[PDB]
């Protein structure tokens, strides 16, 4: 959105260095035990596994594979939530403008709280008025006692919590079968052999599956100086 | 060029020159140093510095020649 | 995550607050001075006030005293001058060497 | 200038002979200073505060929808009073326009 | 917290110690002596007096009291 | 943004409430008098609040000392008046106190006519 | 905390609170000045003490026009609403909004210090020199104070522009008003800022700005640049306030927005470059006073669109709502009491009839009624507007008819007179005066004792 | 067309493996890019070089599959199978194929209103319209009613300033006969005072 600032670095990948220690565990956790980092990890070694296996691919369907890389299947409950926080970071700092609301069609308002302050100013050209503030609580269909137009309140809200990505995808999506770590053993003597690492995540996740240090060269990265 | 700036004229007191309505102590409030001379009027303050001295109270500068000391940009 | 209950007895029975009493116009002339004389934490931060500013004015008070004295005397060098002419008359020299230099 | 929302003849016919205009009373009711109990303390009178704001107060129409309190200004819309952080949701002023795009209808 | 949300809470819920409007109060009156101490120092130390009596900077009559 | 200052958090319950050791609940201070005199006046004032509503705000003697009871209970054309004269009054009183039997010179007849004089020399 | 909060609107009311007390010390002087002028003779001040007198009049203006109108006007009721006005969070710069209040305060105590342990002597508000820099210590503090509100003002100035960049709704009207005065602050405080320190070098640095072949005419040229800006950087945040009270207390939108918002910024440019107005005796050339005059003269348009439009809004109000409340009384007072201030001002305007009136009690009646009466009864309009979002209690101002009308008329009682001995003559600061102006100052004098106590019911 | 066509994050490679940076101060290794471009061959040059992606083979079969189940996607595909995908070409597939979150409101709960409030919802409208029907035609009749009133405060202001120039029109008149007939005019009258 134009009111966020630059991408990270971190904003595309996470340095090795912050992959658990203990893979084992991290890959038999369940997705709404699994924290920030904890599943950023897990979906990159799990879908990486599964994309770098090409003999397997075409056999694999479009259910499995987004599973695998940790993609939610939409659907009309998971897109309407995640449509309303869309809407209302855009708010954050973007205008709010939109068709004229009515009883069949509200002007919609989004709110995390029960109470979000609004301003009516009318419809276009010369139905416009001056500015008149309102707060908007939930339950009560609002009526602009000017021009008539009818405004509701739109609760993020979902089991004592409130509407966020990490909410939606932990409610709608399902873990499928636990991830099998010969899987892992597999694709990484595919792509790592002879001092050629062609799967850096894989080479780190095998070596901590192995105990930290096992794999060559393993104990020479991990010792640092400060 | 600064190094062997001419002499110039000593100029005439003219009607509205040299007007004072008070010491010049606002470099040293307290100390009230040279309260006749101006505050970069080196000749002035060299002989207050010397009466100083006469008056058993050490002040710094004014004491080497020009041409007896280093960065001057007075020697031949 | 804490426990607590919906209420709590206090062991004392004492109603030591509530509403304001009836109050006229001038009923602060006598209040707040009973306050200040009365109330210990009025008459505390008082004390505390007034000794620690006396405390560190004191020491100011004495330099600047020391201070003023010798600048209506005269000048630094009016001083140096005065211990000149004296040092000039115990020796009956007309002129002495300067101070920190021999003869 | 502004001079009220036009309208057509149409949208003035009643569909009933004996409809006239509803009275519903727009005084909100009667107030004073507002009158903390004795017993309750800090946090509960600060409850009780926060429950007699009139700019929560609303009138109920015939068919169920509520006239807010307004005003022109959005000074009337914070907690009286003002209490530390007030505007955390940012408020949102609705702009009405005739443009639409395809992808918010379906058929 | 609920006691937070108010800006000075205790005041608006009147619940306020007096003392802090007692010191209000005496700060405006020390600001006002301001304006009257010094003109008693100033009046006393360029005549004796603290203040003048009316028209005493001018010819008064015999019975003038 | 994760962890960041949320846009929105519930209020926690307030702490829980102090009986005395008979059971009576403990009362708290509490600046809303209940001023002592005769006055049992109700001014009602229609206010605004907002654009489309009002309220009726009331305005009880008890709610204000003895001396603004007494004032406002009366009608205020009766009261103003008064009020205006016994104020101006007071102040040219506090004025006169410093200058009681002050008599100056140039007040007296003799000045008086000595001016008069000085006009018809000069025709002021 | 008390002195380490950066909250917008808890420094909005340290602003007000600091105003009263030093408003005290303002009120006290005033009371010192029309005791002493009731009748001809000493009455509190000896003679061999005029020298108080002349102190108490500058410290009067100086603290009445920067301590507490200013403070008042322009850092009270903005740094509390205006963030509001702007549906922001708070204010763009929460530093920089805890230092200014602070300076504010400081730069009040080294004045009122000065009083007490300085020789008093006083050479106006206006600090003309030679005069100014002639004088003793005295009129040094008064300079540091001055310099140091200096930086609180343009601080203030630059966080109140920066909401341009962060307002989420409508620049209203009020909002326009106060980023007004915001430029002109900016436009016009640097070069105060160079003149006062040109009277310091005279007074502490043996320059000679303020000697013969220097030209003294030259300070009131500078100072006056940044004096009338001042006089409307006074006046705007006050306009803007009767604009929010008359639409919301009649339930009326602002008639002629944009005419409102451009009558300000028109007030704005007109008024920097009149300043010379102030200057029409000392002897400047045929076409200066002509092109100042002129231009003096057209201010009145854009004030005029101001004024008619304020009276339509209350024209047509619903008759069932109260209309004795404080605040509308007030707003609706401020327009019949600014009409007398600008006109007898546009008769100043005049230079001819200024030979005659300047340096007169005319123009102190004339800057009263708009500032003592208008101004404060602006700012008292605005907070008893604000008094529930403010919370304030423990006063009976809210519904008090006997405290506007005793208020009203006293005030006239002051200053009417005041017009009248301008053509009598009564020059200004002046404490002894002819036995034949003794009746009309008796009578502004009875005004402003009772003014005083009518300031005691309110509690 | 930002940051004057630098990215703000870009990938760079060493070729030695235990290069750093920041640790080592030589001045022989020379950084690529991402592509492989050594930092001594200038970007507009490099970038009119084409760069391909190539994917093990292994990959075609999967490829391919995607083009099937999404004919829309086949050229994209093609273009990856054959080696001819550039960076461009693959933003142009990856923003195709971009869809917006779509919002119900059928999912949406509503504020409660009984079976008898739904039923007035026109009577309400009907109440709306008649009240913007009365509003505006008030506001011609206070505009004629009230604008007219102004100018009874013009006659009266000009009456009254009139009384003011029927004054001062006497006043010139008396200030004529001053000098010309007034006994209160003296001359050869005041005599210097002298110095006392
Ligand atoms: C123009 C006038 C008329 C106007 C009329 C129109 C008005 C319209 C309405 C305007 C409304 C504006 C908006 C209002 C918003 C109010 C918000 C509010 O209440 O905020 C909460 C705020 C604080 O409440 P809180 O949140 O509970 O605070 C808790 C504390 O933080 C923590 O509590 P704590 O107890 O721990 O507190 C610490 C306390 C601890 O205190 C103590 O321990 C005190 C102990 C007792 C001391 C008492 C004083 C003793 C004095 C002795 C003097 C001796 C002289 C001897 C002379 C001898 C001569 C021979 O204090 C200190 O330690 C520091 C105190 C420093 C401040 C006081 C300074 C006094 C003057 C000093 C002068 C020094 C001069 C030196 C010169 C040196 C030269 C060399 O309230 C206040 O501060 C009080 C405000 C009260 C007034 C509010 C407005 C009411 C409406 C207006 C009424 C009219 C007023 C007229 C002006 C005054 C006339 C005099
Ligand atoms: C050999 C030597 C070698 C060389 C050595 C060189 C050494 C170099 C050293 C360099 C540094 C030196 C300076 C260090 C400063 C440190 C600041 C700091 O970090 O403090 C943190 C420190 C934090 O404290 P804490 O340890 O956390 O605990 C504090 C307490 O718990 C209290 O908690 P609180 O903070 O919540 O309570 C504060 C508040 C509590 O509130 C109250 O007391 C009650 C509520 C208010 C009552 C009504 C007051 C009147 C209305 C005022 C409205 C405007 C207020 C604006 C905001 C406040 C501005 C002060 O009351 C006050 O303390 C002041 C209240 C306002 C007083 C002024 C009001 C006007 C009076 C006018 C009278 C005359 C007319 O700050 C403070 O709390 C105190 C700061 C004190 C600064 C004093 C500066 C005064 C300057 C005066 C003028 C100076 C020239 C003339 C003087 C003449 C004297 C005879
Ligand atoms: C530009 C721009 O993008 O502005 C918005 C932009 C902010 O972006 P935004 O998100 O679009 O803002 C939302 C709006 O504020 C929200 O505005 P809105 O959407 O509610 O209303 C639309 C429109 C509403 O505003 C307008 O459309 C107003 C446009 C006209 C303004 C008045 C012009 C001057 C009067 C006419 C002069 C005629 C001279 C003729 C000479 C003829 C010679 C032959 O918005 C703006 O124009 C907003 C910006 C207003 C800037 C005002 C700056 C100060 C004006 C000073 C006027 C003159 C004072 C004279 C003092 C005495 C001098 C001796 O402004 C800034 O970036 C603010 C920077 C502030 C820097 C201050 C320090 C400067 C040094
Ligand atoms: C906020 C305070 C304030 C305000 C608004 C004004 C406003 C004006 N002032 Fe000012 N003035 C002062 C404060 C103020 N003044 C002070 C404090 C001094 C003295 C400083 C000192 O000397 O120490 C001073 C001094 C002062 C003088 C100096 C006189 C002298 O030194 O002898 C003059 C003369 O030009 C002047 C003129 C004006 C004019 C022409 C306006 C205009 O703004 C007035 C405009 C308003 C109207 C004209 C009325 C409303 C408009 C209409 C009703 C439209 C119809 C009217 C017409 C068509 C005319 N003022
Ligand atoms: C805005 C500034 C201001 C204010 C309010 C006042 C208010 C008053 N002034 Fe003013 N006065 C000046 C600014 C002000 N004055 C200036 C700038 C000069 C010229 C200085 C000079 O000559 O060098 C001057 C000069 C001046 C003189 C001339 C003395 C002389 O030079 O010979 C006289 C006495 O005749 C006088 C009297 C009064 C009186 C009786 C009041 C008032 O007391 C009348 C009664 C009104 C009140 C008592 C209410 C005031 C209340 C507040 C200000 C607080 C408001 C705060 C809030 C609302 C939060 N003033
Ligand atoms: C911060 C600014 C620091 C300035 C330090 C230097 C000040 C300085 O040089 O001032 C002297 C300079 C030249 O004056 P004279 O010495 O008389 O010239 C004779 C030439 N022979 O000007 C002044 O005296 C004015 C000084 C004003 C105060 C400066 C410090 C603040
Ligand atoms: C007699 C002169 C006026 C005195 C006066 O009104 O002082 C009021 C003022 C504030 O008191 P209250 O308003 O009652 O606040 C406490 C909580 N309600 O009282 C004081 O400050 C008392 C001390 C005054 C000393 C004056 C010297
Ligand atoms: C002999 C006579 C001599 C007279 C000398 C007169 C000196 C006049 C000095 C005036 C200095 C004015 C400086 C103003 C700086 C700009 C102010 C400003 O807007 O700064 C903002 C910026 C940061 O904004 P925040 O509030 O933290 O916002 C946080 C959320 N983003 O503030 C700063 O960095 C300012 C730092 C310096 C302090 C400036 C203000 C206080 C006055 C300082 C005076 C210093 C000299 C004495
Ligand atoms: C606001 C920014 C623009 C301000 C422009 C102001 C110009 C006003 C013009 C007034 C005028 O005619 O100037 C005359 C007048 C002097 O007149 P007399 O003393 O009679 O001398 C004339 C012959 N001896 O000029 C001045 O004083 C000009 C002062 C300089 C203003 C500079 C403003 C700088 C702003 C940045
Ligand atoms: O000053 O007008
Ligand atoms: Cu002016
Ligand atoms: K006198
Ligand atoms: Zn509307």
């Amino acid at each position: 959105y134009r009111h966020w600032h630059r991408m990270s670095e971190d904003d595309w990948a996470l340095p090795l260095d912050s992959m658990p220690e203990d893979v084992k565990t991290l890959m038999a956790t369940p997705q709404t035990e699994r924290g920030f980092v904890e599943d950023y990890w897990y979906n990159r070694i799990r879908g990486e596994a599964t994309l770098l296996d090409p003999e397997a691919l075409p056999s694999k369907s479009y259910i499995a594979l987004a599973r695998d890389m940790g993609l939610q299947i939409v659907d009309e409950p998971s897109s309407h939530m995640m449509g309303l926080i869309e809407l209302y970071e855009y708010l954050r700092g973007a205008s709010f403008v939109g068709p004229f609301g009515t009883i069949e069609n509200p002007v919609l308002v989004p709110a995390v709280g029960q109470e979000r302050v609004v301003a009516c100013t009318g419809g276009v050209g010369d139905e416009e008025h001056f500015t008149l503030w309102f707060r908007c609580r939930e339950g009560f269909m609002y009526r602009c006692g000017e021009c008539d137009q009818i405004f509701m309140l739109v609760r993020l809200y979902y089991e004592d919590r409130y509407w966020t990505q990490t909410l939606v995808r932990d409610t709608f999506m399902s873990d499928g079968d636990m991830f099998d770590l010969k899987t892992l053993e597999r694709v990484h003597k595919m792509w790592n052999k002879d001092e050629m690492v062609r799967w850096e995540v894989g080479y780190w996740a095998q070596d901590y599956v192995l105990g930290k240090g096992v794999l060559p060269g393993m104990v020479e990265e991990h010792t640092r100086v400060n | 060029h600064q190094g062997t700036k001419p002499p110039r004229p000593v100029s005439l007191e003219s009607r509205f020159m040299n007007q004072r309505r008070y010491d010049f102590t606002w470099m040293h409030p307290q100390d009230k140093f040279c309260s006749e001379c101006r505050p970069v009027e080196l000749e002035c303050k060299k002989m207050c510095f010397d009466r100083y001295r006469s008056m058993d109270y050490r002040m710094y500068g004014f004491q080497r020649p020009r041409i007896q000391t280093y960065y001057s940009f007075s020697t031949c | 995550g804490r426990e607590l209950p919906e209420y709590v007895v206090l062991p004392h029975n004492q109603q030591r607050y509530g509403r304001d009493k009836s109050y006229s116009y001038f009923t602060c002339l006598w209040h707040f001075p009973k306050m200040v004389f009365t109330e210990k934490w009025c008459y505390t931060n008082i004390m505390w006030f007034v000794f620690w500013t006396g405390f560190w004015f004191i020491p100011n008070y004495i330099w600047w005293e020391r201070r003023y004295a010798y600048q209506k005397a005269g000048f630094h060098w009016e001083h140096t001058n005065r211990k000149l002419q004296a040092r000039k008359e115990a020796l009956g020299m007309d002129k002495v060497p300067a101070s920190g230099m021999d003869w | 200038i502004y001079e009220g929302q036009t309208v057509q003849e149409s949208e003035l016919i009643p569909q009933e002979d004996d409809w006239v205009i509803e009275e519903t009373n727009f005084c909100l009711g009667r107030n004073c200073y507002v009158r903390f109990r004795e017993e309750d303390d800090l946090a509960r009178r600060a409850l009780h505060q926060m429950d007699s704001q009139l700019n929560k107060m609303h009138t109920r129409l015939r068919d169920g929808t509520v006239i807010p309190y307004m005003s022109f200004h959005p000074d009337e819309m914070v907690d009286r009073p003002a209490p530390i952080h007030t505007f955390s949701e940012k408020p949102l002023l609705k702009w009405t326009w005739d443009e639409t795009y395809e992808e918010a209808y379906d058929d | 917290n609920l006691e937070d949300h108010f800006d000075l809470a205790e005041y608006m819920m009147k619940m306020h110690n007096p003392m802090s409007e007692y010191l209000y109060w005496i700060a405006g009156f020390v600001s006002g002596l301001h304006g009257i101490l010094p003109l008693l120092h100033s009046n006393y130390y360029f005549s004796g007096m603290f203040l003048p009596r009316d028209n005493d900077n001018t010819q008064l009559c015999d019975d003038s009291w | 943004r994760i962890g960041g200052p949320p846009v929105f958090m519930q209020f926690p319950p307030p702490p829980p409430k102090e009986y005395l050791a008979d059971g009576t609940p403990k009362t708290y201070p509490l600046h809303q008098p209940v001023f002592d005199h005769g006055y049992t006046w109700e001014h009602w004032y229609m206010t605004n609040a907002g654009v489309f509503h009002t309220v009726y705000y009331g305005e009880f003697a008890k709610d204000f000392p003895w001396r603004w009871g007494f004032v406002a209970e009366k009608p205020f054309w009766v009261g103003a008046p008064i009020l205006v004269l016994g104020v101006l009054c007071l102040g040219h009183i506090i004025q006169t106190m410093g200058q009681i039997g002050v008599r100056p010179k140039r007040y007296t007849p003799e000045w008086v006519e000595a001016t008069k004089e000085r006009e018809r020399a000069e025709n002021t | 905390f008390y002195i380490l909060v950066n909250n917008n609107k808890r420094i909005g009311i340290y602003y007000i609170k600091l105003s009263i007390i030093i408003g005290i010390l303002g009120i006290v002087l005033s009371y010192i000045i029309r005791v002493e002028l009731y009748n001809s003779g000493n009455r509190i001040i000896k003679y061999d003490n005029v020298n108080y007198y002349n102190m108490v009049i500058t410290l009067h203006g100086l603290l009445m026009i920067f301590y507490i109108i200013m403070p008042g006007l322009y850092g009270g009721i903005p740094l509390y609403i205006l963030p509001i006005l702007s549906v922001i969070t708070d204010i763009v710069l929460p530093r920089i909004n805890n230092i200014s209040i602070i300076i504010v305060l400081i730069s009040y105590i080294v004045v009122i210090n000065s009083i007490v342990i300085e020789y008093n002597i006083g050479t106006g508000w206006t600090l003309y020199p030679p005069l100014s820099i002639i004088g003793t210590v005295i009129v040094n503090m008064i300079l540091y104070g001055l310099i140091i509100i200096g930086i609180s003002s343009i601080i203030s100035a630059i966080n109140f522009m920066n909401i341009l960049i962060v307002i989420d709704g409508i620049i209203y009207v009020y909002i326009w008003s106060i980023i007004i005065t915001s430029v002109l602050l900016i436009i016009s405080l640097p070069i105060l800022n160079g003149i006062l320190l040109m009277i310091l070098s005279d007074i502490y640095f043996n320059s000679i700005y303020f000697i013969l072949n220097g030209d003294v005419v030259l300070y009131q040229h500078l100072f006056w640049y940044f004096g009338h800006p001042e006089v409307y950087i006074l006046i705007l945040p006050a306009f803007g306030i009767i604009s929010i009270i008359l639409s919301v207390l009649n339930n009326k939108i602002i008639f002629g927005m944009k005419s409102m918002i451009l009558a300000i910024i028109m007030i704005s440019i007109l008024g920097s470059i009149v300043w010379a107005h102030h200057i029409y005796t000392v002897g400047l050339e045929l076409d200066t006073k002509i092109y100042f005059n002129n231009l003096t003269l057209i201010i009145s348009i854009p004030t005029g669109n101001k004024i008619y439009n304020w009276i339509i809004l209350y024209i047509g109000s619903y008759n069932i709502l109260y209309n004795g409340y404080q605040s509308l009384i007030f707003s609706i007072m401020f327009i019949i009491i600014f009409i007398i201030g600008g006109i007898t001002g546009i008769i100043i305007s005049i230079d001819i009839i200024d030979i005659g009136l300047h340096d007169t009690y005319y123009i102190v009646s004339h800057f009263h009624y708009i500032l003592s009466i208008g101004a404060v009864i602006s700012l008292l309009a605005g907070i008893l507007l604000l008094k529930d979002i403010i919370g304030y209690y423990n006063v009976i101002i809210k519904i008090n008819k006997y405290f506007g009308l005793l208020l009203f008329i006293n005030i006239n009682i002051i200053f009417t007179p005041q017009f009248i001995i301008g053509f009598n003559v009564m020059p200004r600061r002046i404490l002894e005066y002819s036995d034949n102006i003794i009746v009309w100052n008796l009578i502004s004098s009875i005004g402003s004792i009772s003014t005083i106590l009518i300031l005691l019911s309110i509690f | 067309a930002y940051n004057g066509g630098y990215p703000f994050h870009y990938v760079v490679q060493y070729d030695d493996p235990n290069y750093d940076c920041e640790a080592d101060f030589e001045f022989e290794e020379i950084p690529r890019d991402e592509f492989g471009v050594p930092a001594h061959i200038p970007p507009e040059l490099s970038t009119q070089i084409r760069h391909t992606y190539y994917v093990p083979p292994q990959y075609y079969p999967f490829l391919k599959k995607l083009g099937e189940d999404t004919p829309e996607l086949k050229p994209y595909t093609d273009k990856l199978i054959m080696g001819d995908m550039t960076y461009d070409d693959y933003e142009e597939m990856f923003y195709k194929f971009a869809k917006p979150l779509k919002i119900y409101r059928s999912r949406l709960p509503l504020p409660y209103r009984t079976d008898e409030e739904i039923s007035q919802e026109k009577y309400v409208n009907w109440c709306g319209r008649w009240y913007s029907y009365r509003q505006r035609l008030q506001g011609d009749y206070y505009s004629r009613h009230y604008f007219r009133d102004w100018l009874i405060g013009v006659m009266l202001g000009m009456y009254l300033g009139n009384l003011c120039v029927q004054q001062h029109r006497q006043y010139r008149v008396d200030m004529k006969l001053f000098y010309l007939e007034a006994p209160e005019h003296k001359i050869n009258w005041v005599k210097p005072r002298g110095d006392l």
